[PDB]
């Protein structure tokens, strides 16, 4: 299974030395197996008998097919998705950077868009650490 | 320890330890895709 196509394939192979079975005669018809059938190969003498069965299911699909994609505008530092521009609420809200008490984590500033949807591509996390007297102090480097 | 048996403990120091945080990726759909029908094929064969 993949984006383009789906394959379901099963094959069954059997082999058996059923030679003796083929060596049979029919008294009701007064005829032999091979004779009555009028087949000799693998029937007159009887041979290693094979049974082969194959099942192949295959379907074609388009990876892109019929696709509904949200409208996205991509910038270096942000993505903009123009959602419904309802005017009921305030247009924008600005969130200033905040210093979390007792730690060095700096919350990056953000602007929240309601008419559109504005995402910022990368968010920066300032480093912080625990202050303990000789205990293992975990120091967290910055991560974006 | 010296209060009880005059013997003092060996000193143990655990140095700084680096702990790794494996990267994680979260996927949120940005649109749907409906594969368009192009062809359907089924084949059955019995070979004796």
């Amino acid at each position: 299974n993949d984006q383009e196509k789906a394959h379901l394939d099963i094959a069954g192979s059997l082999e058996g030395h059923l030679r003796f079975l083929k060596n049979i005669i029919l008294p009701v018809y007064d005829k032999s197996l091979w004779d009555f059938l009028k087949l000799d190969v693998t029937t007159s003498i009887g041979r290693r008998q094979h049974l082969r069965v194959s099942t192949a299911f295959v379907y074609t699909k388009n990876p892109n097919g019929y696709s509904f994609s949200i409208p996205v505008k991509v910038l270096a530092d942000k993505f903009i998705i123009p959602g419904l521009k309802l005017n009921d609420l305030n247009s924008v809200l600005v969130m200033p950077t905040f210093h979390v008490p007792f730690t060095d984590l700096q919350v990056p500033s953000c602007k929240l868009d309601f008419r559109e949807i504005q995402i910022y591509k990368k968010l920066r996390t300032s480093s912080f650490a625990l202050n303990l007297p000789t205990l293992p102090e975990v120091k967290f480097p910055e991560v974006d | 320890a010296n209060k009880i048996a005059d013997f003092e403990l060996p000193t143990i120091i655990v140095p700084e330890q680096t702990i790794e945080i494996p990267s994680i990726k979260f996927s949120v759909p940005a649109g749907i895709v409906i594969p368009s029908f192009q062809a359907l094929t089924a084949r059955f064969e019995v070979d004796s």
